[PDB]
């Protein structure tokens, strides 16, 4: 069992790392894609209060 | 001389062969007992490992 432990703490490390990657993935890209929506709003705003 | 104390001899001899079957059963049993675990400590290890 000790051995096991052994192997399992890189194997955590590993997981930890996919989560990591995992999750920023998924927040950056919702985050991007609603700055862009919104960025896309402003300009039709401006030319619109033109 | 007498008949029934060659009779209780011959149990207690009888007694004395079981006796050693059943030590080499009991020892066999253990060496088994010994390579499974160290074969199912192997195993979990290359699982953690894969």
């Amino acid at each position: 069992q000790s051995e096991a432990e052994k192997a399992r703490k890189e194997l955590l490390e590993l997981e930890a790392l996919s989560m990591a990657v995992e999750s920023t993935g998924t927040a950056k890209a919702e985050a991007e894609s609603r700055a862009e929506a919104a960025r896309i709003e402003g300009e039709g705003s401006v030319l619109q209060a033109k | 001389v007498d008949q029934r104390t060659r009779d209780a001899l011959q149990r207690s001899v009888q007694l004395a062969i079981e006796i050693t079957t059943n030590s080499q059963e009991a020892a066999a049993k253990h060496e088994a007992q010994r390579l499974e675990q160290e074969a199912r400590g192997r195993l979990e290890r290359q699982k953690i490992l894969d």
